[PDB]
């Protein structure tokens, strides 16, 4: 249970990966609107998960960061760099149109399933390793993408705060500045200052 | 003399007592702390 | 033992005496409802047992500097005081700690013993026990929680709150330690008291 | 300088005010004998000016272009005594009177004539009461926490 | 740019778009939605000028796209190829930052 003490909402019996009874505000009452969350919490924990090293990653290699990577197309007739070297073809017009043209159809063909299963957790090609055929690997495996995955939510909600603290710079930078005398720079010089 | 504090219990006279109390103190405290538009003990 | 506030005035109805330090002051009917009870004996529990560590930590360390064992400086004084920390790290860590400890000890008050067991190492549990004396590890001694115990404890609780009001209000109005105002008031008490103070 | 406003203590325009208001009073003043009482009664108005004037150029009060203060509601620590104190000085009091009035009320509420308790106030009963409002914060707060403080119908 | 270019480009992929990928999803929105008045149609309501065009609306299409998505999805191309033109033309808006 996430709270001790606590009892349990009626919604949620334990029985999901993950499912540890928080919901305070009682958002998954309906079964099919929590099964519409299962999968839309899902999702956004896969992306962030793809996000926490595409954000570290780059700033530790000397690229700039997650904020700078975004400033050419802020400026006029801006080109975009990949690994230092910049790509002839990205442009604002064209990166956006191929962003456009193929986030679709990839987002169109999820939504044509109708397992909620299957919408969840697909399977097929998208499980080429065979982790998913034992079943209770495949709890565990659950169980471990959920914790997981809520920790790089958790982790983004950090990424746009600290951008948000300290403008234009990275959170690799935030962590040298933590690291280099702890108990002066924090999270208290901006809670107070 | 309970007929007469009955009377005395009686809206008009005891909204006259308390008000004219109030309006004593609120006269006295403004003659003892005049022109306050401010707060300013804190 | 329960005795009575006012001697005339009889006693509430919800207060027949199975609590603690039950002296029948409640005039303003504040009690009345059994869960406001139950909520304002933990208030006064806690609110005394941090006044009791607020007064001695305003009072004996100017004691001590009056006297010129330690140089500690005043109460009021301490907040601008150089430390390893600035303040801001101390209260956002202090806010995390006591976040965490204290919404343990609301578990305890909305069911009790129901966070009686350690999280981490599930081997360790503290024994059962009245709600507000959390025996086991936070009684170190064994020290027997008596009646007795509970109504000194009580009584030291509202003497403390009491100093502590004092504590502000004599440094609101005469801006100095409260042990300087009884020095000052032990140098010639007639001329040294609330009234010649305004 | 909160809104463009200068301080009454380094106002000119507060200072030309209260010269006008001395002028005035002093031409009333010559019109009497200092050792009679409407002399006196001029020259307390006058010390109680001078005191109102400083007292308000000390206050730490924001003066306008036309030399009088002008309270800042906004919430700026600066000016707290000008709304926010006052206005929970208030809501004490008014708090107070409401409980109060609730409370005596309540107390009436389950008699064989509770109108002839309206019109005719048991001043035991109330006098009584009258100090409940003094915690009146946490007696409203617990009764809110006990759904005592709403009627359902 | 070459307005010819970027109008056929925008107004190709839009139509791809509306035929294979946002065709389906369309097609069951509009078959939720149809306009009626007290509890029916505003045409069977007595409304001699409300019939839909069954004629006009078919097609020998496959999937069934005729020539009104064909119009809506050449405006959508249409509309974002000449913003994607007015844009590119000016060299300024929000571009100090
Ligand atoms: C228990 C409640 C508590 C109370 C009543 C006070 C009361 C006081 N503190 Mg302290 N403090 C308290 C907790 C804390 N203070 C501080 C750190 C400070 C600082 C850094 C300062 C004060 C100051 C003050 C004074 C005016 C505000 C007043 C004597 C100020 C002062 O000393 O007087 C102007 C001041 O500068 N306090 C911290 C660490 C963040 C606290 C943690 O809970
Ligand atoms: C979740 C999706 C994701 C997204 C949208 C991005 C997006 C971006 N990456 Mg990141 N990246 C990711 C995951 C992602 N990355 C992962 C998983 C890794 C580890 C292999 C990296 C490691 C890198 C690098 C980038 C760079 C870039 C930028 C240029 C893209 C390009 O093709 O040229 C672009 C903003 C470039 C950059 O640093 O910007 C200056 C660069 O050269 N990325
Ligand atoms: C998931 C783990 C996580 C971790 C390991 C870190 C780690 C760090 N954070 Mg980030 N942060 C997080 C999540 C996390 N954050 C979240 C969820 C938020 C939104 C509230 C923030 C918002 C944030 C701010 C506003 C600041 C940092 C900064 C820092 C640094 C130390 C100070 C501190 O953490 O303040 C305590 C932080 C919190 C109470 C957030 C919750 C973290 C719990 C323990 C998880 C360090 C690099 C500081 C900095 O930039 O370094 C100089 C700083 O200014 N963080
Ligand atoms: C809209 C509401 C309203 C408000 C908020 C005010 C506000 C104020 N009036 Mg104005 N006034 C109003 C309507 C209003 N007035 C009306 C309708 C009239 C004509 C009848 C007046 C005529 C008027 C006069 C004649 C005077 C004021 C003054 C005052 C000031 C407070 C008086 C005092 O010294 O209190 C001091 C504090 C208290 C009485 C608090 C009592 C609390 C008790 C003791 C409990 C303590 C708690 C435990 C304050 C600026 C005075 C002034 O000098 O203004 C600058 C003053 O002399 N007013
Ligand atoms: C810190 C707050 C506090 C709280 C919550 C309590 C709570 C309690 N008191 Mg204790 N008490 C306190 C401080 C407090 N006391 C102090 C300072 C003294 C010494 C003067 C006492 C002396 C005392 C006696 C002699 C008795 C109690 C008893 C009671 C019980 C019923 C009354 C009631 O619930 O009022 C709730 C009270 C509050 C919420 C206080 C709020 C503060 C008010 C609104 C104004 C602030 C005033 C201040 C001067 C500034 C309850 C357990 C009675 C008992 O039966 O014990 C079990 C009993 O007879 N108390
Ligand atoms: C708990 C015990 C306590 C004690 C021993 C003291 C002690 C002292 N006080 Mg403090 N004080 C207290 C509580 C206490 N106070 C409380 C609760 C308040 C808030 C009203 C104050 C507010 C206060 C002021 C405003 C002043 C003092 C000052 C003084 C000193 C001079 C006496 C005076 O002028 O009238 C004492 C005034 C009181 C209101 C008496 C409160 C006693 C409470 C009700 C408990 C008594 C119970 C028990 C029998 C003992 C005296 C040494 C004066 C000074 O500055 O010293 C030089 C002064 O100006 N006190
Ligand atoms: C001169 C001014 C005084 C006028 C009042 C005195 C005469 C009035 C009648 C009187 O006292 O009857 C005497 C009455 C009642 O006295 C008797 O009481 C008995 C009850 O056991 C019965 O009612 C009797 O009938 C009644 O006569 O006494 C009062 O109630 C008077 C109360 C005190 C009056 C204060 C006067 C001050 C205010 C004046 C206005
Ligand atoms: C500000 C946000 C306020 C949100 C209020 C809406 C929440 C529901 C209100 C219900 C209510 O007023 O009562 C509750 C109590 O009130 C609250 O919990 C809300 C307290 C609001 C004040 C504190 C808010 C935060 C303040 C921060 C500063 C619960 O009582 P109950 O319905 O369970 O009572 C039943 C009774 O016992 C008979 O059976
Ligand atoms: C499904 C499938 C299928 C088939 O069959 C097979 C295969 C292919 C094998 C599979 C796949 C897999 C995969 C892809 C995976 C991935 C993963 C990840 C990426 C994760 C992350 C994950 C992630 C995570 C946890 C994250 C975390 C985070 C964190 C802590 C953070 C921290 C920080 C720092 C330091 C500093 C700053 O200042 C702040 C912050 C920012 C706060
Ligand atoms: C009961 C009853 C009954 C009826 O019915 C009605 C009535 C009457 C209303 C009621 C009431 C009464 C009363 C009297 C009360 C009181 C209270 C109080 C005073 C509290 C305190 C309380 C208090 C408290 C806790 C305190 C605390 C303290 C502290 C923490 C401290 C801290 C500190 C220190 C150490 C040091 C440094 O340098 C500073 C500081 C930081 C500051
Ligand atoms: C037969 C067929 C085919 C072909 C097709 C095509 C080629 C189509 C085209 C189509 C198109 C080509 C269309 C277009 C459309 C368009 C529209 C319908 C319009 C638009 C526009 C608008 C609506 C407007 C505009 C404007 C103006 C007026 C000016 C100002 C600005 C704006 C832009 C607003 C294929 C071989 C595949 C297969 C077999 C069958």
């Amino acid at each position: 249970e996430w709270m001790p003490g606590q009892p349990r909402p009626a919604h949620l019996d334990g029985s999901a990966p993950g499912d540890f009874g928080f919901d305070p505000l009682g958002l998954g009452e309906v079964p099919e609107n929590l099964e519409r969350f299962k999968e839309s919490e899902l999702i956004h924990c896969r992306w962030a998960m793809l996000a926490v090293p595409g954000i570290l990653v780059p700033e530790a290699l000397g690229l700039g960061n997650w904020v700078k990577a975004q400033e050419w197309a802020a400026l006029p007739g801006g080109q975009a760099t990949y690994l230092g070297n910049p790509v002839p073809w990205g442009n604002l017009p064209t990166i956006l149109a191929i962003e456009f043209l193929a986030i679709a159809f990839v987002e169109h063909q999820r939504s044509m399933e109708k397992d909620s299963e299957k919408k969840k957790y697909p399977g097929g090609a998208f499980d080429p390793l065979g982790y998913s055929k034992d079943p209770k690997k495949f709890e565990e495996l659950k169980l471990k993408e959920i914790k997981n995955g809520r920790l790089a939510l958790l982790a983004f909600v950090g990424f746009c705060i600290q951008q948000s603290a300290y403008p234009g710079t990275g959170p690799l930078e935030n962590l040298a500045t933590h690291l280099a005398d702890p108990w002066h720079n924090n999270i208290g010089d901006i809670v107070i200052p | 003399m309970r007929d007469f504090k009955t009377y005395l219990s009686v809206a008009p006279v005891l909204s006259t007592l308390w008000f004219g109390s109030l309006a004593g103190l609120l006269i006295e405290i403004n003659r003892f702390f005049p022109d306050a538009l401010t707060f300013p003990f804190f | 033992k329960k005795g009575e506030w006012l001697p005339g005035l009889a006693s509430p109805g919800y207060l027949t005496g199975s609590l603690p330090g039950d002296n029948g002051f409640d005039p303003l009917a504040l009690a009345e409802d059994p869960e406001n009870l139950r909520w304002f004996v933990q208030a006064e529990l806690v609110n005394g047992r941090w006044a009791m560590l607020g007064v001695a930590g305003m009072l004996l360390p100017e004691v001590f500097t009056s006297i010129g064992i330690i140089d500690v400086p005043k109460w009021y004084d301490a907040g601008k005081s150089e430390y390893f920390a600035s303040s801001s790290t101390l209260f956002v860590i202090e806010f995390i700690l006591f976040h965490y400890v204290e919404i343990r000890r609301w578990q305890d008050i909305k069911n009790p013993g129901c966070v009686n067991q350690d999280p981490i190492f599930k081997q360790y549990s503290l024994p059962p026990n009245e709600c507000g004396y959390p025996g086991g590890i936070f009684n170190p001694l064994n020290f027997a929680p008596t009646t007795e115990a509970k109504e000194k404890e009580l009584a030291n609780g509202r003497l403390a709150m009491l100093a502590f009001l004092g504590f502000i209000v004599q440094h609101n109005v005469t801006g100095k330690g409260p042990f300087d105002n009884l020095q000052q008031h032990l140098s010639d008490p007639w001329h040294n008291t609330i009234i010649q103070t305004f | 300088d909160i809104a463009g406003l200068t301080p009454c203590k380094e106002s000119k325009q507060f200072a030309k005010r209260e010269k006008q208001a001395l002028k005035k009073l002093q031409a009333s003043l010559k019109l009497y004998a200092d050792d009679s009482a409407p002399a006196l009664a001029i020259k307390a108005t006058m010390e109680k000016t001078k005191k109102r004037f400083d007292n308000y150029g000390k206050y730490g009060l924001l003066c306008g272009s036309d030399g009088l203060p002008h309270l800042i509601v906004s919430g700026d620590q600066r000016h707290w005594g000008e709304f926010i104190t006052p206005g929970i000085l208030f809501l004490y009091i008014a708090g107070w009177i409401g409980w109060v009035g609730r409370s005596y009320l309540i107390a009436i509420r389950d008699e064989k004539k509770p109108t002839q308790k309206e019109i005719i106030i048991d001043v035991p009963l109330a006098s009584s009461l009258l100090f409940r409002g003094f915690s009146w914060p946490v007696a409203a707060y617990r009764e809110l926490l006990n759904g005592e403080l709403v009627d359902n119908n | 740019l070459s307005p010819s270019l970027v109008i056929s480009l925008s107004t190709g992929l839009s139509l791809f778009l509306g035929r294979f990928v946002f065709f389906n999803f369309q097609r069951e929105n509009m078959a939720k939605q149809v306009p009626e008045q007290n509890g029916m149609s505003h045409f069977e309501a007595g409304d001699t000028r409300a019939k839909e065009y069954v004629s006009l609306l078919k097609s020998n299409d496959p999937v069934g796209f005729n020539i009104v998505d064909v119009l809506a999805w050449g405006s959508i191309g249409h509309i974002v190829a000449y913003y994607i033109l007015a844009t590119a033309s000016n060299g300024y808006d929000p571009s100090f930052f």
